[PDB]
């Protein structure tokens, strides 16, 4: 049988199809015919994925579907950094039931499972690439030994268990230990679905749940939602919704009034689904509502071009075949608008995965954290079918300053190949750009590995600045003739950002004073090319 | 300038809208302004419907025409003071339920409102209902609390009243370098002796115990790698190992609830922090006027009950000159205004001896109260009184026209960066030759400022120190100044602090790539 939807585990359906069909088919054979062939039993597993996606259930279930012992456990940090003498001693420890077992009856027992959970610690002598690695080589080599060295055993099963497929040693992964290894993934709306039909089953069975609320719509609002967070979303609605029955005094006792009629309802799954449960491959209106602050106004011809030609390569993106990555950076004179159009454009995606590497958030960092960080955040965006990332202000992560020059040499050369590489099969990617020093990246022959490259010009004529003044709506009329009386006949320069502070500046004085000083502050700052 | 809060009558309003633009083309977004009893309203469409057929014979479009027998229903927008009144009144909202109606003013605490309802409602909502119908539902009750503010705001109060409002055992504590002794088998060994009870309790009662709360403190000393990534330091993360061991996992209690208080909120590993471990977040910070008043209003209590309190004290005035007083503080000032009371009625000859004559009256008076207030307890979060008061050494002096231009600049900013909402932060930048009296027209103008907070980061504090001990020091000034709705700082000598030295130069490229960060960093929201 694979009723794999009475179990517990939900939108998993060919990955146990897989994991029985290679391994576990010997050990559900009579035993006659598998004797005759003599064919041996696979002794290792490797599940790998994102955390918290249900990697646990499925080895309780594994095991608790041949009848065996209850399951031992182990942590990966836990078992290596104790005192000397003692870990090894505990290792051995582990495996004593079993050995006592095969010593006592030989080849007729029960299977022994054990759960190792963080394998990529102990066993891994592949720490050196920034920092440095671990001399603990004794952890790693008993245990390889005591699966099988110079010694063997048939009442044991191991399944590892990690986030990181990337740090394990090739020794413990050649065929004849550790051979099966499979990669968990989020789960799609299907799955989602699934998911929500079993964590709230009970509830239905005793008509305690309102007939409006709809499942088949609550699977299309949670995109890229983990599995172990739909728990918590339902969680919190039935927490909203019985809170209700609490009116109590001093001493809190439950209003027992009506203790009946407790029913939720969607308005509390709403209101648990916007306010609370953040996702984790899923961004907030938090990170890119800071960054536009006075929204975007329509000064000229530029801005409908700009977003114009962004709109294009999301749409590139978002249709394309042959081409899975874009880039694209934006530049111009400092003081220009320039991080306030990156998230506007990258807001209107409608991507479910997007983030901002901003450098206000590391403040102090060494150049290996720098690089550590920041190829974190580029890890973190493989793993969805279709993001979007932002390097804003490129010229302060390098640590350029003209003086010298300086530049960080670690960080280039991370940010190069990082913007060269392609996703894994069938996803897409697109990242966005800015910088103020178009002069200094060309030397550094950056700029041949951005796809293409945008111009925001600031502005440049009577006519826009007056557009400018008009749609902000600070001016009367009669202020509005007498500067253009002066500004009509000339030229200017001043950046869209700069406007606001003068204006700022200006409108403090008294109400007959605001003209003048305005007009003598746009001689020293603007109109100096 | 023309918000008023009378009510206005939906159903008059949508009769008026009516009579207005009747057969006019009216389209999903549009903007518009309505005016109705001579007042001027900005109207946005919202939806737009189609009738039904007619008796002889709701769907949604986003264009159509207005009629006579067209339906309007008005909802006031996003914190909009306007007063809808009638039946033309859409209810469609979010505001999920009415909490339990809650006396505050019993059990201790006062000014915080919204943290209370909502730990309540997330933590402990299913820890009161009888165990039949929890268990019916199906539920795995919260097992994880998090706090953080700023030192002496009433955290720890917060949780011993909730404790001792749900009937349960006395809580432990534990502090959090105190748990890092030495070597292992007595850090274990003190881990282990933190859950017998609660472990044994289960066993004996079953699934019918009572609560045992565990208060734990500075969460961020344990359980921190995040303090490597730094310039400098360093360390193993090994003790976060059993407490996440023993927190989720084999042999997991029914009967725990672990609360972590915090300073640094940003000095948390993510392993600590994922739904099925610590769960809820909360933050405390500094009370405002409204929560003044309520905090002393609760501290003098007892002395009004027994009629020790003059009639003069009035508790109302007290709250408006304590700016930016931690919650402690107004219970320190409390203290040492009775001292001061209390010390005139004492005669001493070859010994101490209480006075007789004079025993009765003892009256706490408002010279008490504002003695204390000015040479009593000193704020932390607030205004200083040494820092500019041995800048400024010998006054000011008029010499020409450029003091008068530049305190009248100075005045023109420090009101701007007051009176201003698309600009919440601005830096002005004083230059001159040397030897002109550029650091004597600063503190000047922060005096005059009159904010709460005022600080001054100066290099005469720093002497010796290294890169990475200015950058801290640097960062700690600046975050302190984002606790407080104003806030002005001052950096003096800036070409001290990067170390330059024109046989070279030689600047230090770690603190001239912060100090450029920092002087364009938004504060948190409305400061
Ligand atoms: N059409 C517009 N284009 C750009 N910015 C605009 C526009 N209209 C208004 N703004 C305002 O201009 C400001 C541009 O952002 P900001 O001041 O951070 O510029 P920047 O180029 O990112 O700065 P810096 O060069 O110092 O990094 C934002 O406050 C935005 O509200
Ligand atoms: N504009 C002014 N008018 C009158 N007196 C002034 C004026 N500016 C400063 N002073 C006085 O002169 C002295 C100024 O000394 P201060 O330490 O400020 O020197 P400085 O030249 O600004 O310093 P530094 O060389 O470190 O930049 C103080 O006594 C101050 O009272
Ligand atoms: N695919 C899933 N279906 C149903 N429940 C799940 C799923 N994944 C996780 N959960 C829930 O999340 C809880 C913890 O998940 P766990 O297996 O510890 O995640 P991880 O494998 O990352 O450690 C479990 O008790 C389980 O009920
Ligand atoms: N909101 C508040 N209401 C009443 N008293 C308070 C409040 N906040 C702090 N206090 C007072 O401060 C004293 C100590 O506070 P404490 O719990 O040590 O603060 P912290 O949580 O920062 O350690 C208590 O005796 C309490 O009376
Ligand atoms: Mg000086």
């Amino acid at each position: 049988d694979w009723n794999f939807e009475k179990m517990g585990i939900g939108g998993l359906d060919k990955e146990f199809s897989d994991i029985f069909r290679r391994a576990f088919a010997s050990r559900v054979f009579p035993p006659e015919i598998v004797e005759q062939m003599g064919c041996k039993h696979v002794k290792g597993i490797l599940l790998y994925g994102p955390p918290g996606c249900g990697k646990t259930l499925l080895a309780r279930q594994i095991g608790k579907m041949l009848n065996a012992r209850e399951p031992k456990v182990v942590n990966g940090p836990e078992i290596l950094n104790k005192y000397v003498g003692e870990s090894e001693a505990n290792i051995r420890k582990l495996f004593a039931d079993a050995e006592e077992e095969q010593r006592r009856l030989g080849a007729n027992s029960g299977l022994h499972i054990i759960i190792f959970d963080e394998i990529d610690a102990i066993c891994k002598q592949r720490g050196s690439m920034a920092g440095s690695t671990g001399v603990h080589d004794t952890v790693v080599n008993q245990l390889l030994s005591k699966i099988d060295g110079v010694e063997q055993l048939n009442n044991i099963l191991v399944i590892g268990m990690t986030n990181r497929p990337d740090l394990i040693d090739e020794a413990l992964l050649r065929p004849g230990r550790l051979e099966v290894k499979m990669e968990i993934g989020l789960p799609d709306e299907k799955g989602r679905l699934q998911i929500l039909h079993i964590h709230t089953a009970r509830m239905r069975g005793h008509q305690l749940l309102s007939a409006d609320v709809d499942i088949k719509e609550l699977a299309v609002e949670t995109k890229n939602f983990s599995g172990a967070e739909l728990e918590g979303l339902v969680r919190a609605a039935q927490s909203t919704a019985m809170n209700r029955h609490i009116k109590a005094s001093t001493k809190v006792e439950v209003d027992m009034e009506k203790a009946e009629s407790l029913q939720v309802t969607r308005g509390d799954f709403l209101a648990s689904l916007e306010n609370d449960i953040k996702p984790a491959f899923g961004t907030n209106q938090e990170d890119y509502a800071s960054y536009i602050m006075n929204g975007i106004i329509k000064w000229g011809d530029p801005v409908t071009r700009v977003l114009d030609d962004g709109e294009l390569l999301v749409q590139q993106t978002k249709n394309s075949d042959r081409t899975p990555l874009v880039s694209v950076l934006l530049e111009g004179p400092p003081h220009s608008g320039k991080t306030a159009l990156a998230a506007k454009i990258a807001e209107e995606s409608n991507f479910p995965f997007i983030k901002i590497c901003s450098p206000d958030k590391m403040i102090g960092f060494s150049e290996t954290a720098k690089c550590q960080a920041m190829k974190k955040i580029f890890d973190d965006a493989y793993k969805s079918q279709l993001s979007c990332v932002v390097v804003d202000d490129i010229e302060r992560l390098l640590d350029y300053v003209p003086i010298g020059p300086r530049f960080s040499n670690l960080v280039l050369q991370a940010l190069l190949v990082l913007l060269k590489k392609a996703p894994p099969q069938g996803r897409k990617l697109l990242i966005i750009g800015t910088t103020s020093r178009k002069d200094v990246l060309q030397e550094m022959e950056m700029l041949n590995a951005f796809s293409t490259t945008i111009h925001v010009p600031n502005i440049a004529t009577g006519e826009q600045l007056l557009e400018a003044l008009e749609l902000l709506g600070n001016f009367k009329d009669k202020e509005r003739t007498t500067i253009a009386q002066q500004v009509k006949g000339k030229k200017v320069w001043i950046g869209i950002k700069k406007l606001l502070m003068l204006i700022e500046m200006s409108l403090q004085m008294d109400p007959e004073y605001r003209v003048r000083k305005f007009l003598a502050l746009l001689r020293e700052e603007g109109a100096s090319p | 300038k023309n918000i008023d809060s009378n009510p206005y009558d939906t159903d008059k309003m949508a009769a008026e809208f009516i009579q207005q633009f009747n057969n006019q083309a009216f389209s999903v977004g549009q903007q518009l302004v309505f005016s109705f009893n001579d007042k001027l309203f900005g109207l946005l469409v919202k939806d737009i419907e189609a009738m039904d057929p007619s008796i002889l014979k709701r769907q949604k479009i986003e264009v159509g025409l207005v009629v006579g027998n067209s339906q309007v229903a008005f909802e006031k927008a996003e914190n909009s003071s306007l007063n809808l009144i009638g039946k033309a009144k859409t209810k469609e909202n979010r505001q999920s339920i009415i909490n339990p109606d809650w006396n505050f003013e019993k059990m201790g605490i006062g000014g915080l409102d919204k943290e209370f309802s909502d730990i309540f409602r997330r933590a402990f909502a299913s820890r009161v209902f009888p165990p039949e119908i929890v268990e019916q539902m199906g539920c795995k009750h919260v097992k994880g609390i998090l706090l953080y503010g700023p030192p002496g705001c009433g955290k720890t109060l917060l949780a011993r009243q909730i404790g001792k409002m749900l009937n349960a055992r006395e809580p432990k504590v534990v502090n959090g370098p105190e748990i890092l002794n030495k070597y292992v088998g007595e850090s274990e060994a003190n881990i282990r002796k933190l859950f017998a009870d609660a472990e044994e309790e289960q066993r004996r009662l079953g699934a019918n115990s009572g609560l045992h709360i565990i208060i734990f403190d500075e969460i961020d000393a344990i359980c921190k790698q995040r303090g490597s990534m730094a310039g400098s330091t360093g360390v193993h993360d090994t003790v976060v190992n059993q407490l996440l061991s023993k927190i989720d996992g084999v042999e997991q209690l029914n009967n725990i609830l672990v609360i972590g208080m915090t300073n640094r909120p940003d000095l948390i590993d993510e392993a600590l922090l994922r739904p099925g471990r610590l769960e809820v977040k909360m933050e405390i910070g500094l009370p405002d006027e409204k929560g003044r008043l309520q905090i002393l209003h609760i501290h003098t209590a007892r002395m009004r009950g027994h009629q020790l309190l003059s009639a003069d004290v009035d508790i109302k005035e007290l709250a408006v000159e304590t700016k930016n007083f931690s919650g402690a503080e107004l219970e320190g000032l409390v203290r040492a205004a009775q001292s001061t009371a209390m010390n005139r009625h004492i005669k001493a000859s070859t010994k101490v001896e209480v006075d007789m004559e004079k025993a009765e009256s003892l009256q706490v008076t408002r010279g008490d109260f504002l003695a204390s207030l000015e040479n009593d307890i000193k704020p932390a979060f607030g205004t200083n009184q040494e820092d500019y008061a041995s800048y400024i050494m010998n006054g000011i002096i008029k010499w020409g026209d450029p003091v008068t231009r530049v305190l009248d600049d100075g005045e023109l900013l420090v009101q701007q960066t007051k009176n201003s909402d698309r600009t919440p932060l601005v830096s002005v930048l004083l230059e001159g030759p040397p030897h002109s009296g550029k650091t004597a027209l600063a503190a000047k103008i922060a005096e005059e400022s009159n904010f709460p907070f005022i600080k001054i980061c100066s290099p005469d504090k720093m002497i010796g120190f290294s890169e990475t001990a200015k950058c801290q020091a640097m960062k700690k000034i600046f975050d302190d100044a984002y606790k407080s709705q104003l806030s002005c700082v001052v950096v003096d000598d800036i070409e001290r602090l990067l170390d330059y030295v024109p046989i070279g130069p030689r600047f230090s490229n770690l603190v001239l790539q912060a100090l450029l960060v920092l002087l364009k960093k938004a504060p948190p929201q409305g400061r």
